[PDB]
């Protein structure tokens, strides 16, 4: 693999750098250090000649590594090649449409033409190869792509001219002067063929099969004008005999000639060359007829001046000058540039209108821009007319990334060629750069003008116009035109002097009904009127009376895909009726069987192969209505495709998969299979439309493994998440400095197959796009998706899409999507009824019964299991009608059918697991069979009930279980009221109660309200057992309920419960991107290459990586309603990988899981999930604990608080239920409407404890009075501190005392609860109240300590100072303690916040903002910090504030470091080494031992999260708030807020 | 010096040419600035500490968007550019746009040619205001189509009259005009069915031999029985005059349109100047 | 419809001084009368040529307005402008009409 590309890269660099001799002077230093590697090249061949064997040159020491340093270094020479590379482009300008590495290939093997034969259709409009003789010496000929080939009438030789460039040119040169010579004479014989009564059939067929079908066509056009001009000459008299008749019999016959010819039987050069002739005489007929009904005799009257009209002149000396092409008042000529053969338009009115617009605009030197919606033909009728004239068209699908330098290139190749420009939706670009490109349009014309000029003579100064800073020489035949979307408003308006610079045209209503009557006659279907006349009709009819679907199209475009097929279908009837009189009888006679053709049912035939897969159920019956309507008394009958159905059948057998024919289980899918490759063969863009889950992906997998196993074409699928990546990740970047190419990933894996280094051309290769569809990347694909089966890129570049590569879309919805991308690709339906419950029921227990859990007695269990499940898993069953029923509850997030199955599979999973663990642990005693028949009942039972109702509140739940008590027959708990979700099963096969699992547990003293401390209830031992049941299979997981409801405590402690699982923290917010996931894989896993591929993996050897993202659903969801993360995490998830975009290569994740958290759907700022990715993770609802629950839980934390003082032991209770209903009440008063940060959870009861506990912790003993002041102040700081309104704080006071005294009947008032509640340590040791006076005589003295040796500004202590002072010291005296404080500027918060700072020993840090302030300078300050804090271990007061903020990477970074305490993509590089050698020496002085980097980080996150302490000062703005509670939900969950506000 | 503004070469451009044209006192023209609304305000203050050449004048033209800056609305001198406020003011506009010695040629018959499409032009144009009645949706209909009009009128006529001091007006290409208008120069902007019937309605009633005549009625019944009359003159002046002389009681009729077609807006227009009026006190 | 100072003293000095219809004018109250007449005429000519044609007329009805405050025989006519400005303010009843 490395060898190869080595070998093709010399091969080339050799030839460069042998064959020209300038690039010694331009480029001499890589010149020789390609003479060194060329040399040691050399050695290496000359070795590897010495002995031939492989394995001998296997075993030559150090050959891998010489490879790969060989290909480093070719790259590299090859990327400093740039000016070479443009001096070439400059001296043959053909080269300005060629890519880097193929014109690196065209120049190195100059010698060896035979490498050059796949390049000539990027320069040549239809030259694909070039004609040499066996000597490969002189050029014979050249040839196009469909196998037409032309001879030279001279023949140039490649050795009188040795130079590239200049055989190049002879030979353009001598292409168009014999294409002059070939139209001579078909114009000549012709003309004999013209003015004749009747026409030789044989004679005729003679001289189209001589002439190309280029040549044809208008050598007839030829014919017929002069006919006519003749015609219109003698009428010139005025009331004479019209022989304008005689040229219409003459139109006529020949044309009755060649309608006979399609008839019979035709090779398909000559088929398609009197297609082409029979479309051009249907015009010829049309136009002559409108003619004479007119009565037209004079040649100048302008009914026949508009026409189009060719005039031959056999008397010009210059060959290329004798045709001249004219319409109305514009004269052109001809090109004569090898065009091949092209599919011919039918020349509808509007085409006609499109023609005359489009000349005026050319004549008057100013482009045309035709517009009008999708389908119109706007861009096939200019490059119709540009064929028409013989220029070269080359067609642009323009982005936005079509900036002014890539555009001006484009202008500069088109002008120095000679070109047509065709930009389609030109308004795709951005205002700017189409306002800075109407300077380059408008030099351009204007050095036309002056081309155009009398004055001019071509043998002064060639005509030249400033283009990129160069004089660029303009050819006259150069054209611009722009065809866009105007309805579409997404697209960029043009500018006003950009708009004058072109003749818009409206290309809204393209006569349909001309071109399917012109497209059927073309074809040979007789009575081809009618077959128009009732197929448009029917296709109005389609658009109008089916209902409204997003993927339905029923356009110009759907017409002509059926009409093309009708075609073939036609040709495929006739040649199997051919076969069939052949072996039947000896009889044939085409007449006979074209007569006795029923067209009919080979166009509904069309028809259902096209419509009717992308119809829905209800519209099907529909449609056969219409077509039973307009199309009375014929049918069509799909054909059996038994061949392709065994292959299904054994595709499905070995894949699990459930099969069915007609009305079987899984006929359905089996049709949309077969409809699937139906319209894979008829279309090079597919579509699968259909909701998550309706086996889509299943559908063309099994048809690529069928396909290869029938045609025995090896198929290979590229799946592409296309919204996992940035669109330049996905389709290439150009460099604004180094004009430099790199490439996107599927523009590489379209280059890569095109390249064929590996025989990719001989392999059916399927390019899905596995995601969500947006006009922003799609539209980038129109132009391969059309005709022109071409990506063309910013850089000029365009790659031809091979015939057996298909661009397939794997969508669940099309809302977003286009008309333009809708009508450019066939659809198939995919209902969620076409995948069945029974199939996937079906599915699960095969592969239970087939595949190991383990990697056989567990096997045996597995099918035991399977047979004793059997009986609820078919339809109308236990789990069929629980899944009907949970459908009509309310959950948490939007309920999917996969979603409970695959919870319900996984959780059996673990069932069997259990199973095997008994088995293995009683070897003596295995488990029987009614034992297991009994467990695995119950489990089936308790897996439903936490499968269809995890994400449902406890009423749900025990609604659900009412009614699988109703419904089941498996024995169920006696309970008279207990619902069974409080049940669970035991290995022994009965249920229990979960409450057996719930201990009255008593925590130390020192453990009271500790983060790792858990008191036991029945939903953390319910959701504990969920959580380690569903990470036992290494599923991925989300824990969705209120903030504070115990989520990440749930899963932290199903956690500890696997010692093989690290867990890694991930806090998203709503500017998280993939690139967070991608600093997090490369700080704790690596990247390895494995002989099957390159796999991710986690540095551990054996432990399983647990990424927990904090708030999946915060990232913001883009304005087509994706979020690149999510997109991202489903990719890896159901792929098991992601796309490396630094090599564009597959990574496969291993011992990598994901568990996501999140806020119900509805909160402020969370957007639903997509239905896509809740199919592959499970969700269960953590709701808050009940008043009992946390009666219970804090009950015991104040039981083990209350117990360091033993006269105080018998207040817990009545100290637990106070603090419980004040909570609730503060909950219930002050919700999240009011204000974003109202936000009360049992975070803020477990605070409460903490600090109680702080508080009572150093004192001896402490009255009752005592106690409840102590109350009172943590009840005063947690939920006070954050109130906005005066009011809500005198509710706070005032209920705070009505509940102290109703808890707390029997104490006095006042000594207990005076209103200045206040609590310091600074006074004395230990934190006692203290009294007003004292503190602000203290805080005096400490002030004017301040003044003397810090920040010297005189302030003012008043309450509020004193209050806010005692806040913040409060708030640095813990760890990981961070600070938002609130209020306007100047009200003292900086410098209350350094004055605390100081006093408690902090240092403050504040980051030195200026203008050139930019993310790296915030990089390099947080380095610092945490440097200093976590190194040197200094305690930090990162004082911020909200005008510091320049950036949102700056608060995503501060998010990330408030959540986690470090950031994993901050040190990197020699900075993370330098950081490790740090950390080393503060370990080392710490006195910690610490060797690897594992353990290192680990105390360096440790010791930052101890020291640094953030304080965050901002304005109170209404929507700010808003804004960061989305955009930095640390500030609003890790920060303590304390609202100053303004001066009372 | 012409600069488009949107790239950064552009900028350079634009600042190294006004660096010049303050020394030398040429002119420098940026076009579509408003689409660097940022980039405004720098040269805005570039523009402030400035002593630049007598001669010199710098131009920016933009459209009417709130992107640009106040300051540099306030610093600069402000031109609105829009359609004529009716026929009389569209016709003087066209007339003084075209050079004279353009319309003054060899045929003598140029001259009622450029009048009749004057006289469209505005009559076309000014229907626009109604765009629910006078057409069907807002075409831009604008000086690139009157141009290209002028250049297929030269054109046809300098193909028919060679030269000649005088053409038969039966002899003008009427047929080519009418469809060269109807087809490409203001039918390539027409996307409905009956706007195009409107357009070919209105250039065979104006393009045809009959326009050469004195009788000839250039709209009926403006308001009872009274109509415009096509003037009779053969030269250039006299017809700048006969728009000169327009009675300035312009009213839908004048288009075709009803009488009661601008009702409803002059009501609107008059509530919305009360309001202004109002909004200033 | 941004002007500054500095446009309005342009206006002023275009008024006062290269004045045509002060050319061979001697009398000094005649003079401030061609001057009054102009400052107006100048101040509508500059502004409005950067303005709507739809706001011309408001802006000339202010003009007026202050053209008529500007004469001593004429009376304030302050009653009739506030019913032109705020007339449809004035609260009706069904009974009324
Ligand atoms: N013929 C079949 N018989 C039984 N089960 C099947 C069959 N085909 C697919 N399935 C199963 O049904 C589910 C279909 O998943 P698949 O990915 O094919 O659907 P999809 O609609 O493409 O999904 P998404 O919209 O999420 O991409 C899988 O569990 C698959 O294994
Ligand atoms: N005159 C015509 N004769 C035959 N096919 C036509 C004609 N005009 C358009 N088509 C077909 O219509 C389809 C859409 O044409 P395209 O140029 O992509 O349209 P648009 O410019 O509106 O996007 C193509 O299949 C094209 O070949
Ligand atoms: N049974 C329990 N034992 C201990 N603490 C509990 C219990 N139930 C709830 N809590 C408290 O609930 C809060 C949950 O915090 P956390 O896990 O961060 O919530 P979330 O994941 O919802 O953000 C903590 O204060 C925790 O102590
Ligand atoms: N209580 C106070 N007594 C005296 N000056 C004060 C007081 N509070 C604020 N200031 C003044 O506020 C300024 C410092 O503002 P700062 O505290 O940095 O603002 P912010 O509150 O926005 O963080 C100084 O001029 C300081 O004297
Ligand atoms: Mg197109």
């Amino acid at each position: 693999d490395v060898w190869i590309d080595v070998q093709r890269r010399w091969v080339y660099l050799e030839g460069i750098f042998t064959g020209s001799a300038d690039i010694k002077h331009l480029l001499p230093v890589e010149t020789q250090r390609f003479q060194s590697i060329s040399t040691e090249f050399l050695a290496l061949m000359k070795k590897v000649s010495k002995s031939p064997l492989v394995m001998d040159v296997l075993n030559i020491q150090g050959v891998q590594r010489s490879l790969e340093r060989l290909a480093d270094l070719l790259g590299k020479i090859q990327k400093a090649l740039g000016e070479y590379l443009e001096r070439e482009r400059s001296s043959f300008p053909r080269f300005y449409f060629v890519g880097d590495e193929d014109l690196l290939e065209i120049i190195g093997n100059s010698k060896n033409v035979a490498k050059l034969q796949k390049h000539f259709k990027k320069m040549f409009a239809g030259v694909s190869s070039i004609i040499l003789n066996e000597d490969n010496s002189v050029v014979l000929g050249i040839s196009s792509r469909e196998g037409e080939e032309v001879m030279f009438k001279t023949p140039v030789s490649i050795t009188e001219h040795p130079k590239i460039n200049e055989w190049l040119t002879l030979v353009e040169k001598e292409m168009r002067v014999t294409l002059a010579k070939l139209l001579a004479e078909s114009v000549t014989e012709v003309e004999i063929f013209g003015k004749a009564t009747s026409i030789d059939p044989n004679t005729y067929i003679t001289w189209i099969d001589k002439y190309q079908a280029q040549l044809v066509v208008l050598s007839a056009q030829i014919a017929w004008s002069e006919n006519v001009e003749t015609a219109l000459s003698s009428m010139g008299g005025g009331g004479d005999a019209a022989p304008l008749h005689s040229v219409l019999s003459n139109v006529e016959v020949t044309l009755n000639v060649l309608a006979d010819s399609v008839l019979m039987e035709q090779p398909p050069l000559r088929r398609r060359k009197l297609e082409h002739l029979i479309t051009e005489l249907v015009h010829q007929r049309d136009v002559t007829r409108s003619l004479i009904k007119s009565k037209i005799d004079n040649a100048k009257s302008f009914e026949w001046l508009s026409q189009m009209r060719f005039y031959f002149d056999p008397k010009q000396t210059d060959v290329l000058q004798q045709l001249s092409i004219q319409m109305a008042n514009a004269k052109f000529n001809y090109g004569f540039e090898y065009l091949g053969v092209q599919d011919k338009l039918v020349q509808t009115p509007l085409t006609d209108r499109c023609y005359l617009t489009m000349t005026q605009a050319l004549e008057a030197r100013l482009g045309g821009s035709p517009f009008g919606p999708a389908g119109t033909g706007k861009t096939e009728s200019v490059k119709a007319l540009g064929h028409q004239l013989g220029r070269f068209v080359l067609v642009f699908n323009c982005d936005e990334t079509f900036d002014f330098q890539a555009m001006g290139r484009i202008f500069v190749g088109l002008c120095q060629v000679g070109a047509w420009g065709c930009f389609d939706e030109f308004n795709r670009l951005e205002e700017r750069m189409l306002s800075a490109v109407s300077q380059q349009v408008q030099c351009i014309q204007e050095a036309l003008r002056e081309h155009s000029n009398p004055n001019y003579d071509k043998t002064s100064a060639p005509i030249t116009c400033e283009l990129l800073n160069k004089q660029v020489k303009v050819s006259p035949d150069m054209a611009i035109f722009i065809t866009m979307n105007p309805g579409y408003a997404g697209r960029s308006n043009l500018p006003d002097n950009l708009k004058k610079l072109f003749r818009s045209l409206a290309m809204t209503k393209p006569d349909r009904q001309l071109i399917a009557q012109v497209m059927l006659y073309s074809q040979g279907f007789r009575t081809a009127e009618v077959l128009a006349n009732k197929i448009v009709p029917f296709f109005k009819l389609c658009d109008e009376q089916l209902s409204s679907q997003s993927h339905y199209d029923f356009g110009l475009r759907a017409l002509k895909s059926v009409l093309v097929s009708a075609g073939n279908v036609k040709r495929e009837r006739i040649q199997k009726i051919k076969r069939e009189k052949e072996e039947r009888g000896e009889a044939v006679d085409e007449g006979e069987i074209a007569e006795n053709l029923p067209e009919q049912e080979i166009l509904i035939q069309s028809v259902c192969e096209t419509m009717v897969p992308k119809l829905v159920a209800e519209d099907i019956p529909l449609l056969f209505s219409l077509l039973s309507d307009v199309f009375p008394g014929v049918q069509y009958h799909r054909g059996e495709m038994t061949a392709l159905r065994e292959e299904l059948k054994k595709v499905c057998q070995e894949m699990y998969l459930t099969y069915g024919d007609g009305e079987e289980v899984g006929g359905m899918w089996v049709e949309k299979v077969l409809q699937l490759y139906q319209i894979t063969q008829i279309n090079h863009g597919l579509m699968m439309v259909g909701p998550s889950g309706s086996g889509k992906s299943m559908a063309w997998r099994v048809l690529l493994k069928a396909l290869e196993r029938l045609e025995g074409v090896e198929g290979v699928a590229h799946i592409i998440d296309p919204k996992a990546i940035s669109k330049d990740h996905l389709y290439g970047t150009l460099d604004p400095n180094t004009r430099e190419w790199t490439d996107g990933l599927f523009t590489h894996v379209l280059r890569k197959i095109i390249d064929s280094v590996r025989g990719e051309l001989q392999k059916r290769q399927w390019i899905v796009f596995d995601g969500d569809v947006d006009p922003e990347w799609v539209e980038n694909l129109n132009s391969v998706l059309d005709d022109n089966k071409l990506l063309t890129l910013p850089n000029g570049e365009r790659l031809s899409l091979p015939p057996n590569v298909r661009i397939m879309f794997e969508v669940q919805d099309l809302k977003y999507a286009t008309l333009a991308t809708v009508s450019r690709c066939g659809m198939v339906w995919f209902s969620e009824d076409v995948l069945s419950t029974d199939m996937i029921f079906n599915n699960f227990l095969a592969r239970l019964r087939s595949i190991p859990l383990d990697e056989s007695p567990m096997l045996q269990i597995q099918r035991d299991a399977a047979t004793i499940m059997q009986p609820y898993f078919t339809s109308n069953g236990l789990v069929t009608k629980a899944l009907e029923h949970a459908f009509q509850l309310e959950h948490i997030m939007d309920l999917t059918r996969l979603r409970c199955l695959g919870s319900l599979f996984s959780m059996l999973h673990q069932a069997c697991r259990n199973v095997a663990q008994y088995n293995a642990n009683h070897p003596d005693f295995p488990m029987q069979i009614e034992q297991l028949e009994r467990y695995i009942q119950r489990y089936l039972v308790y897996a439903i009930l936490w499968s269809l109702s995890g994400d449902s509140r406890l009423k749900m739940r025990a609604e659900l279980g009412e009614y699988i008590r109703r419904i089941t027959t498996v024995p169920l708990p006696t309970a008279p009221n207990i619902p069974i979700i409080d049940y669970e099963v035991s290995i022994s096969g009965e249920w229990s109660p979960w409450q057996a699992k719930v201990p009255q547990i008593e925590v130390e003293t020192h453990k009271v309200a500790a983060p790792d401390v858990v008191v036991p209830t029945l939903d953390t031992v319910r959701h504990e057992a969920l959580l380690y049941t569903w990470l036992a299979e290494h599923k991925p997981l989300v824990l969705c309920g209120p903030p504070g409801s115990g989520k990440t405590m749930t899963l932290f402690s199903a956690l500890r419960a696997l010692p093989d699982m690290e867990v890694v923290g991930l806090n998203f917010s709503s500017a998280t991107t993939p690139e967070l996931l991608l600093k997090t894989f490369d700080h704790y896993c690596e990247y390895r290459r494995t002989p099957n591929g390159v796999v991710l993996a986690p540095v551990q050897l054996g432990k399983w990586l647990v990424l927990f993202c904090d708030e999946i659903n915060l990232p913001d969801m883009d304005k087509y309603g994706t979020q690149r993360v999510i997109s991202f995490i489903r990719q890896m998830v159901e792929h098991g990988g992601f796309y490396r975009t630094s090599d564009q290569t597959w990574v496969k994740l291993e011992r990598i899981q994901f568990v996501g958290a999140c806020n119900p759907p509805t909160d402020p700022g969370r957007k639903p999930l997509s239905h896509r990715f809740l199919r592959h993770v499970p969700v269960v609802y953590v709701d808050y604990p009940g008043p009992a629950s946390l009666t219970q839980i804090y009950g015991t934390f104040n039981r083990a608080m209350l117990r360091l003082i033993p006269s105080l032991r018998t207040y817990a209770e009545p100290l637990t239920a106070a603090m419980v209903e004040f909570y609730t009440m503060s909950q219930e008063r002050f919700t999240q409407d009011t204000q974003p940060h109202y936000i009360y959870s049992p975070r803020e009861m477990t605070r409460w404890v903490r600090g109680i506990f702080e508080a009572l912790r150093p004192l001896e003993t402490l009255p009752v009075e005592g106690l409840i002041r102590i109350w009172a102040h943590e009840a005063l700081r947690l939920f006070q501190d954050r109130l906005v309104e005066d009011e809500e704080r005198r509710w706070t006071d005032e209920n705070i005392d009505t509940v102290a005294l109703k808890h707390f009947p029997n104490i006095d008032r006042e000594k207990a609860m005076s209103r200045p509640i206040l609590y310091s340590n600074w006074l004395s040791k230990d934190y006692i109240p203290v009294d007003q006076e004292e503190l602000r005589d203290y805080v005096k003295a400490r002030l004017k300590v301040f003044y003397e040796e810090e920040l010297d500004v005189p302030l003012v202590l008043f309450n509020e100072v004193l209050d806010h002072v005692l806040r913040i010291d409060r708030i640095f005296r813990q760890p990981q303690g961070h600070l938002l404080l609130i209020g306007v500027s100047g009200a003292g918060k900086t410098t209350l916040s350094r004055f605390v700072a100081w006093m408690n020993g902090l240092s403050v840090y504040q980051i030195k903002v200026h203008r050139k302030y930019t993310g790296e300078d915030f990089d390099e300050d947080l380095r610092t910090v945490l440097r200093r804090s976590g190194c040197k271990n200094e305690k930090i007061a990162f004082i911020m504030d909200e005008s510091n903020v320049l950036d949102s990477g700056f608060l995503e970074r501060m998010n990330t470091l408030l959540a986690n305490g470090e950031v994993p993509g901050l040190f990197e590089g020699d900075e993370y080494a330098t950081l490790m050698t740090q950390c080393k020496e503060g370990a080392q002085k710490e006195g910690l031992m610490l060797d690897s980097h594992e353990e290192l980080y680990k105390w360096f996150t440790s010791q930052v999260i101890r020291n640094l302490h953030v304080v965050f000062t901002m304005n109170p703005s209404s929507e700010g708030l808003k804004d960061r509670a989305a955009t930095s939900p640390a500030l609003f969950n890790r920060c303590v807020l304390n609202w100053f506000g303004d001066w009372s | 010096t012409s600069i488009a503004i949107g790239s950064a070469e552009g900028f350079n451009q634009a600042d190294k040419a006004i660096n010049t044209a303050v020394k030398s006192g040429r002119w420098v023209m940026l076009k579509n600035v408003h689409l660097a609304p940022g980039w405004l305000m720098q040269l805005e203050k570039k523009l402030h500490s400035l002593q630049p050449h007598a001669c010199f004048r710098l131009f920016l033209t933009m459209e009417i968007n709130p992107k640009v800056p106040v300051n540099l609305l306030r610093a600069g001198r402000i031109f609105v550019f829009e359609p004529p406020p009716g026929v009389k003011a569209n016709m003087l506009r066209t007339f003084s746009s075209i050079p004279v010695s353009r319309i003054c040629k060899s045929p003598n018959e140029r001259a009622r040619l450029y009048f009749l499409l004057a006289w469209f032009h505005a009559i076309i144009q000014e229907r626009l205001r109604y765009a629910p009645l006078g057409w069907s949706k807002k075409y831009e209909f604008g000086e690139s189509d009157l141009r290209s009009a002028c250049d297929t009128v030269d054109t046809w006529l300098d193909d028919t009259a060679k030269g000649r001091q005088n053409i038969s007006p039966d002899k003008i290409p009427w047929s080519a005009l009418k469809t060269l208008m109807a087809q490409s120069i203001y039918g390539g902007r027409v996307d409905n069915e009956f706007d195009q019937r409107l357009l070919n309605t209105f250039l065979e009633r104006l393009f045809t031999t009959r326009s050469f005549d004195s009788e000839f009625k250039l709209a009926c019944k403006v308001d009872g029985h009274k109509d415009i009359q096509m003037p009779d003159g053969i030269r250039r002046e006299e017809f700048v005059q006969w728009v000169e002389l327009l009675p300035d009681t312009q009213t839908p009729s004048w288009l075709g349109l009803p009488n009661n077609a601008e009702r409803v807006l002059l009501t609107t227009q008059g509530v919305d100047m009360i309001s202004k009026m109002l909004k200033m006190q | 419809y941004q002007y500054s100072l500095q446009f309005f003293l342009d206006i002023y000095h275009n008024v006062l001084y290269e004045n045509p219809n002060l050319k061979g004018v001697t009398d000094h109250t005649q003079r401030l009368s061609i001057i009054t007449k102009d400052l107006f005429q100048v101040a509508f000519n500059r502004v409005a040529r950067g303005m709507l044609h739809q706001d011309h007329i408001t802006f000339a009805m202010l003009l007026a307005r202050i053209k008529l405050k500007g004469t001593v025989g004429e009376p304030t006519y302050d009653a009739e402008f506030q019913h032109f400005l705020r007339g449809n303010e004035i609260v009706l009843s069904a009974g009324s009409t």
